[PDB]
């Protein structure tokens, strides 16, 4: 979700570069696919999926 | 140093590279457009207006005294013309005017012309405001970008070049006409001021574009064919009528007797047919008039110029008309000699000693750029303005009323509307017949690449005359060598008529500062003032097709003229032509030849003795190491094919070319291995596929409001290098990405010229494009006629879909405009909608909203949508070698064949494409780039191990097979180009070795 | 927020009202971009 | 110029997009069995030895 | 424009290696020695660094 963007790049370029930044995933074998979670239908942070940055 | 070795090939090839990059530093690539427009503004604009003194005879009446011819015959004449820089003429402190204002406001980037007219009508021949007329508005002329009038040129780099109207890729040889970007195409004309020898009626010809009273001499017409007559020379139609025999026009010009007129012609002697022809000429001459008796017995037969003419050439039809033949000649004793020279040329052409004039040999052709075309159009509309003015002066006979001489009669809108319709409609004036129109002139300017603009600014065009044996008008003629391009051309309706100016080509402009007296200092005895016959077999020196003298031992004379030119003592745009067989010297100071520079093989070679680290091009033209050479002069020069080994095998060369890849066009010279492909494939790549590839767009996208701007994300340069791409240093000449290509059979999805990509590579950003489209509308001023008011608003009564529009009538700047919405709310106050709506296939995020206007309030609206596209399963791609396809199958990563390093291809193509289409250049390119990008083992000791690496795939000078294969042996891979893979499904060894390696591919527009 | 249009070379916010001749005040140039207000927008990093 | 946004990470695998694949090189190879003769190698000459090496 | 993260063919992260590449070419190194100094063994990444066109600067100059 972009609130303000006033650079020379565009929104999809920045989102595309953010998608490729590797995050350390050692609790990902114990996390759950977000289509399989009962909670977290609020487009935000959760505890078995959906870490927020 | 006379051996010219010991300063050998790594020095000379380095000098050629430095000279070529200094060439493009000084001249650029739009040099000829700018030079011709600048020359028009500096000289030719004032040169047009000097026409006459504007007499006025006012023929209305003569019954009575108070309407006699007693009101004064007026007089008025033009003086200086002054042209402003273009300003935006608003009241309350007028403003400076820029081309981006003209594009975004839909007006014409034009400047005002002011003329210093003088009028001194004064009553003294009946039976004044020269002052207060300094600045009279006379039309508005448009202005080329980067001209001597455009406001984007006075500051060099970082004073204020950043204005609000710039790109870093733009060089600007275009116009802006009511919001659109126009561009001239170079025309092609015959070289007049030269004798022209036909052969169907044998009619040797003295043309003149000006002075439309000029003649031809025709020998192959007998007037009858009953039994047979001898061929006699009749000096046929002379004043658009009035045939005369040749001998009446001899003794009218004062030849004393015969046997000097035979020595004025001075043919071979013998060859009976010639002397039979001339005695038949005399016998025809005395049959129509008894000539050579008085000063008026022969000159009185020149009589058809009076009444039997249909068009009497002015008043005083007598010896005053003798300055309508040969105005460059000054007295009759030279005009008689030049008539004898014409007849000698005709007789020499009859006996098969002089070949007739081949039209498609480009030394007989002058190219008309923007200067001459503006000359022609402005002369037409100015002549109409003069007639319209003098008809307006006559309505005020014998009563003044409104007499202020200026600003009541001289209407600027005439020339304004004329020059506007010339650019906007394409109704361009024909160069010969001053009533019709021609069309294949000024076009639109492409912007899809920054290479399409370069190709669109460098073009020359042969017209269509009549389709009955055009001859060789669409086939490369050996005079194109080094000047035009013999590989790339369009195909279709105009295949070979539109030609591409080469890299090192240049166009001469004009030579002022007259050079008749400059030739005396090397030879050049002056022409006599009597027939007599003292003229030996000495050579002849013409100047733009004009006898101005006669010299002898011309082998030294032209050597001294070239030596004065190389020491910067004669002007640089002057061709020196020594015809040794016809015994003739031609000197050209002409406007519109084709010039290119060459290495002069000096006998001292200053490069060894001096060696600075800089070479400006003005500096290298002073020492005479380089030299601007035309087409005429070059055929007397034996030029080598490069310093490589070829200027070192002999010393029988007088020049050298810089490098052979500069023979090609701007878009063909950068193709790797370009002399290996079939010619049809290179035509494809260098005319259509380079002009369509998706890549760079601009470096200020906030101002370009045009339909369908497109752009990649990550543009690249190729792994290899060519000569021209290195000397130019524009990485915007390459629009695509370095894909890895493996040739192998896939499951049947890459058949019939179809290609297979990799989904993982597509998901990391590869070939991902981004398009921007603009939607436009308009409404009147504010309230005036100068209801049907369709003022931009909301109209809240829910006509269509208004979820995103604001109160002003336009959406906001983060919207997500859908498949079919309302994009501009152009609705009236009470009636139905006139609002613009999206159609079925346009959608996207709003990028900006631009709202401008015109002088009469015509408010303009601009909305740009943005989209991001990844390449789908229907899109088209191509290599650098005319090898195109359609993406037919997008494959997941773990099913491709992988090498022992784990490398996967990005594009897989079918091996049935190569043995038929004859492009081994793609395989050689893949092997070269694979040998570049790999590391190099055994680097410990004995070398730095990265210095004997070939990166140059220059077209006509290319690396050998042994170089490439020994490089692949040094890099560790197999010498045959192949590579062993394992399968991505069964996992075991595929039996056939696979050819892999990187290749520069391209993505083309018109996606589906 | 209101519309708050921005000029091209002034950079000054004219905050345009109902349709006059399009012309930036404090000058005479006629560019008049539209300012982006403060919203949110959703995107998939794909 | 500024840039305010808020990103939400989730869980996925490499078949949905390339951003979730943690590999960046996974490959294997066989290993050869070379059974070079000694009664043919002593026949041919020393320059031929240093050539075919 | 900017260097792409994730070399398109294999998937190694190269998005941080640009400035050290410019500094190694600035010092005195040729391109082979520079890429062997940063540690890129397979040519799928070497072709991604050697052929990158950096266009962000020309965009930064032409804004206001
Ligand atoms: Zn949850
Ligand atoms: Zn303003
Ligand atoms: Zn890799």
């Amino acid at each position: 979700e972009i609130e303000v963007n006033s650079s020379v790049l565009n929104d999809e370029f920045i989102a595309h570069r953010l998608g490729l930044i590797p995050l350390t995933s050692e609790r990902a074998m114990s996390m759950r696919f977000s289509r399989d979670c009962d909670a977290c239908d609020g487009d935000g942070q959760c505890e078995f999926c959906s870490v927020e940055f | 140093e006379v051996d010219l070795r010991d300063l050998g090939e790594p020095f000379l090839q380095s000098f050629c590279k430095k000279a070529a990059t200094s060439f493009f530093d000084e001249y650029g690539l739009v040099s000829h457009q700018l030079n011709s427009y600048n020359f028009f503004i500096e000289h030719g604009l004032q040169s047009v207006f000097e026409s006459s003194g504007e007499m006025l005879v006012e023929p209305s009446f003569d019954p009575t005294k108070n309407k006699d011819h007693e009101w004064r015959y007026a007089t008025v004449k033009f003086g200086e013309v002054s042209v402003d820089k273009p300003t935006l003429y608003s009241d309350d402190k007028e403003l400076v005017f820029l081309p981006w204002h003209a594009r975004l406001q839909n007006m014409t980037y034009s400047a005002r012309m002011k003329v210093n007219v003088d009028v001194e009508v004064f009553v003294k021949k009946v039976v004044i405001l020269s002052k207060k007329t300094q600045d009279i508005p006379i039309g508005r002329i448009p202005v080329m970008v980067k001209s001597v009038l455009c406001n984007t040129t006075e500051k060099g780099k970082n004073g204020e070049s950043y204005r609000k109207g710039e790109c870093a890729f733009d060089q600007g040889g275009y116009f802006v006409i009511k919001g659109a970007e126009k561009v001239f195409i170079a025309q092609e004309q015959i070289c007049t001021k030269r004798l022209w020898i036909s052969n169907s009626p044998w009619t040797v010809s003295y043309r003149s574009e000006t002075k439309r009273n000029r003649f031809i001499v025709r020998l192959s017409e007998n007037q009858k064919a009953e039994d047979f007559k001898r061929k006699e020379k009749v000096l046929t139609v002379y004043f658009l009528s009035t045939e005369i025999p040749v001998w009446v026009l001899f003794f009218a010009l004062g030849v004393a007797s015969d046997k000097e007129a035979v020595d004025l012609i001075a043919f071979d002697g013998g060859d009976a047919s010639i002397t039979n022809s001339v005695v038949a000429s005399i016998q025809e001459a005395d049959s129509v008039c008894e000539d050579f008796r008085h000063g008026r017995n022969a000159l009185a037969y020149v009589e058809q110029q009076i009444k039997g003419t249909k068009f009497p050439p002015g008043e005083s039809v007598d010896e005053c008309l003798s300055l309508y033949l040969f105005p460059g000649l000054k007295s009759l004793t030279q005009k008689a000699r030049f008539l004898g020279y014409m007849v000698k040329c005709l007789f020499s052409a009859y006996a098969g000693k002089r070949k007739c004039e081949n039209r498609d040999n480009f030394r007989n052709k002058r190219i008309e750029l923007a200067g001459e075309l503006l000359e022609r159009e402005l002369r037409v509309h100015l002549a109409h303005a003069r007639r319209t003015m003098t008809k307006a002066m006559q309505r005020h006979l014998t009563g003044d009323g409104d007499l202020k001489p200026i600003e009541h009669y001289l209407d600027a809108s005439i020339i304004t509307n004329g020059l506007s319709r010339a650019f906007s409609t394409g109704a361009w004036c024909h160069p010969f017949r001053k009533m019709e129109r021609v069309s294949g002139v000024v076009a639109n300017l492409g912007r899809a690449n920054p290479l399409q603009s370069l190709i669109d600014l460098r073009r020359t065009r042969q017209q269509v005359l009549y389709t009955g044996r055009v001859g060789d008008a669409r086939y490369p003629h050996p005079s194109h060598w080094g000047r035009l391009c013999f590989l790339s051309t369009p195909d279709g309706e105009n295949c070979g008529l539109v030609k591409n100016l080469s890299l090192l080509g240049l166009v001469s402009t004009q030579i002022m500062e007259p050079v008749v007296e400059e030739l005396f200092d090397s030879g050049m005895e002056e022409l006599m003032d009597d027939t007599s016959t003292p003229l030996s077999g000495k050579h002849k020196v013409l100047l733009n097709g004009d006898w101005v003298g006669v010299c002898s031992d011309s082998d030294y004379f032209v050597a001294d003229l070239k030596s004065r030119r190389r020491q910067s003592e004669l002007p640089r745009q002057m061709e020196i032509k020594l015809d040794k067989d016809d015994k003739e010297v031609r000197i050209f100071t002409d406007a519109g030849r084709l010039l290119r520079p060459l290495l002069v093989v000096e006998n001292l070679h200053k490069l060894k003795q001096s060696k600075p680290s800089k070479y400006t091009f003005e500096h290298l033209l002073d020492q005479g190491i380089l030299e601007l050479i035309g087409i005429e002069e070059e055929e007397d020069c034996t030029t080598a094919w490069g310093t490589k080994q070829l200027l070192k095998q002999q010393k029988s060369y007088t020049h050298c070319e810089l490098d052979l890849s500069f023979l090609l066009g701007v878009s063909c010279a950068i193709v790797p291995f370009a002399n290996h492909d079939h010619g049809r494939r290179v035509l494809y790549q260098s005319q259509k596929h380079c002009q369509q590839a998706i890549g760079f767009c601009s470096t200020n996208p906030n101002i370009r409001c045009d339909t369908l701007s497109q752009q990649l994300f990550y543009p690249q340069r190729p792994l290899f290098k060519t000569m021209a791409s290195e000397c130019l240093q524009k990485d915007v000449l390459f629009n695509g990405q370095n894909a890895i290509v493996a040739v192998n059979v896939h499951l049947g999805f890459n058949q019939e010229d179809s290609i297979v990509m990799n989904k993982a590579s597509l998901e990391r950003g590869m070939f991902r494009s981004e398009q921007i489209r603009s939607y436009k509308a308009d409404v009147d001023s504010k309230d005036s006629e100068k209801d049907e008011v369709v003022q931009f608003g909301k109209t809240h009564s829910k006509i269509g879909r208004v979820d995103s529009l604001d109160d002003d009538g336009f959406p906001f700047v983060g919207a997500n405009m859908h498949s079919g919405d309302i994009v501009i709310g152009r609705c009236t106050e009470s009636g139905t909608d006139h609002s613009v709506k999206l159609k079925h296939t346009e959608r996207g995020i709003v990028q900006k909203v631009v709202l401008s206007s015109n002088d009469d309030g015509k408010n303009y609206a601009t909305v740009s949508l943005r989209q991001v596209r990844s390449p789908c399963l229907g899109d088209k791609f191509s290599s650098m070698h005319g090898q195109k396809g359609v993406l037919g199958y997008i494959e997941e990563q773990e099913n491709f064949a992988f090498t022992n390093q784990g490398i996967v291809p990005d594009i897989v193509i079918n091996p049935h494409a190569f043995p038929s289409r004859q492009t081994p250049g793609q395989l050689l390119e893949a092997a070269l780039s694979k040998g570049i990008a790999c590391p190099m083992q055994k680097k410990k000791g004995k070398s730095d191990a990265y210095s004997k690496v070939t990166r140059h795939a220059t077209p006509f000078s290319t690396p050998s097979v042994d170089d490439i294969t020994d490089q692949l042996h040094r890099a560790g891979f197999s010498r045959s180009g192949n590579e062993r893979v394992y399968n991505g499904r069964t996992g075991e060894m595929m039996r056939s070795l696979i050819f892999m390696g990187p290749n520069f591919y391209q993505r083309l527009i018109h996606m589906s | 927020e209101p519309v708050t249009y921005v000029c091209g070379d002034c950079g000054q916010e004219n905050t345009l009202k109902s349709g006059d001749v399009i012309q930036c005040r404090e000058c005479g140039y006629r560019i008049l971009y539209k300012k982006r207000t403060r919203r949110v927008v959703q995107y998939e990093a794909r | 110029q500024e840039l305010k946004l808020r990103a939400i990470a989730r869980k996925g695998i490499g078949k949905d997009h390339a951003k979730w694949s943690p590999a960046a090189t996974v490959t294997f190879m066989y290993e050869p069995d070379i059974i070079i003769n000694e009664d043919m190698m002593d026949t041919l000459t020393d320059d031929e030895k240093i050539d075919l090496i | 424009m900017i260097i792409p993260v994730r070399c398109f063919t294999c998937g190694k992260v190269i998005g941080n290696k640009w400035d050290t590449y410019l500094d190694l070419l600035q010092a005195d190194y040729t391109e082979g020695d520079a890429l062997d100094a940063i540690g890129l063994v397979r040519y799928c990444c070497r072709r991604m660094l050697m052929t990158h066109v950096d266009l962000i600067e020309k965009l930064l100059n032409y804004n206001t």
